[PDB]
RNA sequence: GUCUACGGCCAUACCACCCUGAACGCGCCCGAUCUCGUCUGAUCUCGGAAGCUAAGCAGGGUCGGGCCUGGUUAGUACUUGGAUGGGAGACCGCCUGGGAAUACCGGGUGCUGUAGGCUU
RNA sequence: GUCUCCGUAGUGUAGCGGUUAUCACGUUCGCCUAACACGCGAAAGGUCCUCGGUUCGAAACCGGGCGGAAACACCA
RNA sequence: ACAGUGCCAGGUGGGGAGUUUGACUGGGGCGGUACACCUGUCAAACGGUAACGCAGGUGUCCUAAGGCGAGCUCAGGGAGGACAGAAACCUCCCGUGGAGCAGAAGGGCAAAAGCUCGCUUGAUCUUGAUUUUCAGUACGAAUACAGACCGUGAAAGCGGGGCCUCACGAUCCUUCUGACCUUUUGGGUUUUAAGCAGGAGGUGUCAGAAAAGUUACCACAGGGAUAACUGGCUUGUGGCGGCCAAGCGUUCAUAGCGACGUCGCUUUUUGAUCCUUCGAUGUCGGCUCUUCCUAUCAUUGUGAAGCAGAAUUCACCAAGCG
RNA sequence: UUAAUUAAAACAAAGCAUCGCGAAGGCCCGCGGCGGGUGUUGACGCGAUGUGAUUUCUGCCCAGUGCUCUGAAUGUCAAAGUGAAGAAAUUCAAUGAAGCGCGGGUAAACGGCGGGAGUAACUAUGACUCUCUUAAGGUAGCCAAAUGCCUCGUCAUCUAA
RNA sequence: AGUAGCUGGUUCCCUCCAAAGUUUCCCUCAGGAUAGCUGGCGCUCUCCGCAGUUUUAUCCGGUAAAGCGAAUGAUUAGAGGUCUUGGGGCCGAAACGAUCUCAACCUAUUCUCAAACUUUAAAUGGGUAAGAAGCCCGGCUCGCUGGUGUGGAGCCGGGCGUGGAAUGCGAGUGCCUAGUGGGCCACUUUUGGUAAGCAGAACUGGCGCUGCGGGAUGAACCGAACGCCGGGUUAAGGCGCC
């Protein structure tokens, strides 16, 4: 036989359940899908900051 | 059923304003994008390259990468229940600068400054906005005039 | 879809960019000692009938093209397959169009 | 031959024009909307009486045509064949459809075109007759008798605009005086005080 | 008062017609040896400096069209939320808030950045 | 009603995207015969059903109409 | 020395065996494909949103119709010029795109994204990230980069296919390409074979079984999720009845009728739907028997006629009796 | 003849007509053999079909599907065998049983057996003609037949109907 | 003890929490897997963070309405021009000569329209921001960028608490997990259909799972949600008698 096809009827009722929270914030967030080029020497710049160690 | 196209229901979303076709003008091209910045995202059919995504038109997010040509953007899509932080690459014709916070950077050096100011003098300033309050007394002068009366109007078939 | 003969594009064993020979592709045929033929040649034998789905329903009507390319380089006459989209018809430098031409 | 009015009296369904979408609709039962002497200046009909719809509705393409006959045929009779000037103001433009049965039912159901209705909203005018003064009477009876071809509500009314112009008969004769207005047929033309001054000497002139 | 080069916003800058343009500019303009390109030195490129504001260009004008911006349209049309409101219905009124668009009437007609000129 | 298919000189009919629109009968002219018929030599004649469209070019290819003809319409 | 027999191989083989004989679906079948995709609309101004909803397209096409640069400007119109005419080619003028951009549509585009030339192969090699569908999986398609090689241009740059939104395919298997590659089992050489990475051969029921019927001789498990009676809602169709009044009726709209229109009622027609019943409500018609309705054919009492009489027609109270 | 819803028009039948076979055979059984049935048989026989007494007749079609007949003349064609290359596995080649293809026969084998237009001195028909057309284009018969939808066909008879 | 995605059954009490009929994939449509919705176990903190809300800023949109003397498409009526074309005429020796006359054309007007039209353009609505993860200073690293000690990013040290709108509220986080995956109804919006107690969507709320007062009666209407009681008062509805 037919039946029903869709609907969202009921729905924003189940997700307001638990909330519909906002995405989790940090302070810190991940470099991932930056530039490689610019990521590249991001890491350089990190790796010989202690040369300047004595000056700060 | 809809099909699941990329561009369905953008007849008149990516479409260029009445009479505003043709060259892009290039400050939309001098802007300076820096990581952090809060911008408007806002498809233009005019260049068919870096295009947000229907769902993203019209919703503000914050740069974390920027490239020659696009910026990456961190903007919030909803998805049922859950709301879901993306990440979406955008040539930078599709964007502006949002002046969401530019009230914002406003009141604090506004804040900062009587902050300062205020303390130098031993006094103290209201920094925390408020909402309307409600009207305080007052007095209406008549000026010898009585009000004008006003009457309800006859009915009239204007048909 | 008309394609030309030569074309110099990126040789891998060169490391550069070097004139290369186009062919089509052509299936080579069947092993009998391939460890699939083998496989199957077991299994099919003594009773029990035919033992693997043959397939019937084909639907599609074209195939894509795929090009055999080889570097001209003496030394290096590598070779490279390159996959075009599909086309009812295909030919290796046939004429090329023109403009402005009397259609007799 | 086709159901009755009832079935199509509300408007229900979103304009239906008749377009590239919609082909093969039948031509429309009413193919006149002026009859009577059109040409006729403005100022020999100063009167005008309107019908006008009292209810959001469907008027049939055949209630138009037929009403448009009721009321033309006494005017003839009362007034003479030259002494008004009628104009049907709705156009049939949205199509109907049928699903014509005798089986598959209500399986693919979308039906044929069938016919065209005006769609009439409430204070709209269906119909106008512009005369001389002394043929009131002769519009009211007229407009009176072709509310017996329409469904639902419609109220007769004596238009305070000169004839079919949109300026008022109390101050329209001053308005010629004054220029403002340039006679142009069945209607008038607006003069304003603007453009071009070498029309205003032509005016003038 | 203003121009030239390069611009930003992209008609308040456009379109049509008319008037006026000092100085410097920008031009029209005069040639084809060279560079360069054409059926054609018209265009493009190159070499110039007799003439002219005729034109482009600039400023101004028009009860000018457009465009820009107000008024009216109008607290109208539409609309969020409410009722055991009306009405056979179609639909309508009221309560609580938001609130348009023509026609019609008025006003305006580029601003401005960098650099370099002219203008006692 | 769903599905399939067809419209070309007066008649019946071919047309393998560029034809001087095929074939036969028919019609007109001239010979032959005293005359008809048969026979021989010539000629004319297609709104390619109609509208629209792609195509350098549509009778043809693709949509919509106008006529027409087949095949189905079962279990109660 | 063949018949024949034993064992292999090819053919035949519904005589016999086993098995299959899609799905959606206003019942099923027939018909369609709403089964994988794309455009406009529905859709209620974020996105999403259904029906066998509406209007359409798709399984291709392109050595250029890809890439770069330059130069040009299109549809249409006006006015002129031998043959030349509605339409050939030449010239000037207007021209915001009314053209063109392979195709459906929508968007986009004017010293360009179109047209014409010159040179070319960024439609190449390579690792990750992201977007769309989404479960935030796959595929497909697409977006920013990064590393090589290149093209083009004077250069800035632009280009890793087509201006954008579609144009497509897992595992297993096979086939090709790649490396001074790994393994090929006690060691070594060599053929072979298997691995590793990337293409292709295809599943269109398009996340991908290998598949014809008939049953009225039929079977089982279920289904009122689902058809064939009644009943229920609805009333298009059927039936019956008004309203307006152009006409008919010699005359005269309405004695009696009545077009073009329009408003209803009924459930004694047929439909539409699938709410009840499939651990069964006995399926047509007649016969018989009772009862009820009135939308009255007759009869009682009446009003009106184009009612002289007779006959007839229209209407009223009216279902007692036929 | 369907025991227990069908007694019939169904089945059988004599008659008729086909088909296979001369025994190392036809048809059939059987897991098996120097096996078995027909067969204690031999073509006036046995085996396999169709039709269905008598009477009269049994038309055309071999294109289709079947069946059947001819075959080195001869395309495809397995194993085995032969030849060549190689270290061998292996690869390649030549050769070519039946069967299919190719060509005949056959319908008392399964089956099949058209369309349009014009035309006779009133009208109607149209013997006649032109044309497209298949393997034949339904012949002798027979019919609203147990077979005709339209259909309760049309005429006549049977009835008051 | 064949299999059964199918029918039937499935045994004590109280207490606490409490659904789904929806997404995607499936020879998937009476069934599964999958996300969602539930429960249980906790644990990390607390006595800043968050929010089915508004406020203030700031963007987004093309529906309702409106418009068509604005583009596209459709559409009615006249009016003025008219040789730039035609039909009727009409005087001729006849031509663009004359004469009219009706159409096509052009110019200003005029009636009426659009789900697959639009210059305009709401209400309701969708993002974002409203601080210490901030602000402001000084320095250092860089192979990235580069006229420039330029730019950009990172890192180190230092100073600033009126915790920078209203209102409310303790939050965060992780495992395991059942049932469900036939729904149906109403206000408003809305597709097909003559319509249907018909089929199909959006939003919210219901019934399903839920009694109770009222609508005589009734899944959904109106009021109101429930431990076992006494008193008071009410809602929606009522007060001739029942
Ligand atoms: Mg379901
Ligand atoms: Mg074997
Ligand atoms: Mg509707
Ligand atoms: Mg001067
Ligand atoms: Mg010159
Ligand atoms: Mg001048
Ligand atoms: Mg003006
Ligand atoms: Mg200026
Ligand atoms: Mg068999
Ligand atoms: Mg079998
Ligand atoms: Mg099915
Ligand atoms: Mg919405
Ligand atoms: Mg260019
Ligand atoms: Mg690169
Ligand atoms: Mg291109
Ligand atoms: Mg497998
Ligand atoms: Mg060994
Ligand atoms: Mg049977
Ligand atoms: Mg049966
Ligand atoms: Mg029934
Ligand atoms: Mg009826
Ligand atoms: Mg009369
Ligand atoms: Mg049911
Ligand atoms: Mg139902
Ligand atoms: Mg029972
Ligand atoms: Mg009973
Ligand atoms: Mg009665
Ligand atoms: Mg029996
Ligand atoms: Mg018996
Ligand atoms: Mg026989
Ligand atoms: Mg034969
Ligand atoms: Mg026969
Ligand atoms: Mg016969
Ligand atoms: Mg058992
Ligand atoms: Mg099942
Ligand atoms: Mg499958
Ligand atoms: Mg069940
Ligand atoms: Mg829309
Ligand atoms: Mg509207
Ligand atoms: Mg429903
Ligand atoms: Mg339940
Ligand atoms: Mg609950
Ligand atoms: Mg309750
Ligand atoms: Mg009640
Ligand atoms: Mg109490
Ligand atoms: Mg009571
Ligand atoms: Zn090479």
């Amino acid at each position: 036989a037919k039946s029903k096809n869709h609907t969202t009827h009921n729905q924003s009722r189940k997700w307001h359940r638990n909330g519909i929270k906002k995405p989790r914030s940090q302070r810190y967030e991940s470099l991932k899908g930056v530039d490689p080029k610019f990521l590249r020497n991001m890491r350089f710049a990190k790796k010989h900051n202690k040369k300047g160690l004595k000056k700060m | 059923t809809n099909t699941k196209g990329k561009r369905r229901g953008t007849r008149y979303m990516f479409s260029r304003p009445f009479r505003k076709h043709g060259v892009v003008p290039l400050a939309t091209y001098m802007r300076i994008y820096k990581k952090g910045d809060i911008v408007d995202i806002k498809g233009m059919g005019t260049v068919q390259k870096g295009m947000p995504h229907k769902c993203y038109h019209g919703k503000t997010g914050r740069v974390y990468n920027v490239t020659q040509h696009a910026v990456g953007i961190v903007v919030n899509k909803q998805v049922k229940g859950k709301i879901l932080a993306k990440r979406i690459n955008v040539r930078i014709e599709h964007i502006k600068h949002s002046k969401s916070r530019d009230s914002f950077l406003k009141r604090v050096k506004e804040n900062d400054q009587k902050k300062k100011e205020a303390k130098e003098k031993g006094t103290w300033v209201q920094l925390k906005r408020q909402p309307a309050p409600p009207r305080e007394a007052h007095f209406v002068r008549t000026n010898g005039k009585e009000p004008e009366l006003l009457e309800p109007i006859p009915y009239e078939f204007m048909a | 879809v008309n394609v030309p003969k030569t074309r110099r594009t990126f040789c891998k064993k060169c490391g550069k960019h070097q004139p290369h020979k186009v062919t089509q592709y052509k299936k080579g045929k069947d092993s009998l000692y391939a460890q699939g033929k083998r496989r199957y040649d077991r299994k099919q034998s003594g009773y029990g009938g035919q033992t693997k789905p043959i397939f019937r329903k084909k639907a599609k009507t074209t195939k894509k093209i795929v090009l055999r390319l080889e570097c001209v380089e003496p030394n290096c006459r590598s070779k490279r397959m390159l996959a075009i989209k599909r086309c009812k018809h295909f030919e290796l430098g046939g004429d090329k169009k023109r403009k402005g031409q009397v259609i007799q | 031959g086709r159901r009755p009015a009832r079935c199509y009296r509300y408007c229900k369904n979103k304009p239906y024009p008749k377009s590239r979408f919609c082909r093969g609709v039948p031509d429309a039962k009413i193919r006149i909307f002026d009859l009577g002497r059109k040409k006729a200046k403005v100022d020999e009909f100063p009167l005008c009486g309107h019908m006008v719809s009292d209810e959001y509705e469907q008027l049939s393409s055949e209630a138009l045509e037929a009403a448009r006959i009721c009321a033309n045929k006494y005017m003839v009779k009362s007034c003479g064949k030259d002494g008004f000037h009628i104009r049907v103001r709705l156009h049939p433009f949205h199509v109907i459809r049928i699903n014509k049965m005798l089986q598959t039912g209500m399986r693919g159901a979308f039906g044929k075109p069938q016919g065209t209705v005006a769609r009439v909203h409430i204070g709209q005018v269906i119909m106008s007759i512009r005369t001389k003064l002394q043929n009131k009477e002769h519009v009211v009876e007229a407009l009176r008798r072709a509310k017996f071809k329409f469904p639902g509500r419609q109220k007769i009314h004596i238009s305070k605009k000169w004839g079919f112009t949109k300026f008022n008969a109390d101050e329209f004769e001053d308005m010629v005086a004054e220029k403002r207005l340039i006679p142009d047929g069945c209607g008038v033309k607006y003069i304003p005080n603007r453009g071009p001054l070498d029309k205003w000497r032509a005016l003038h002139s």
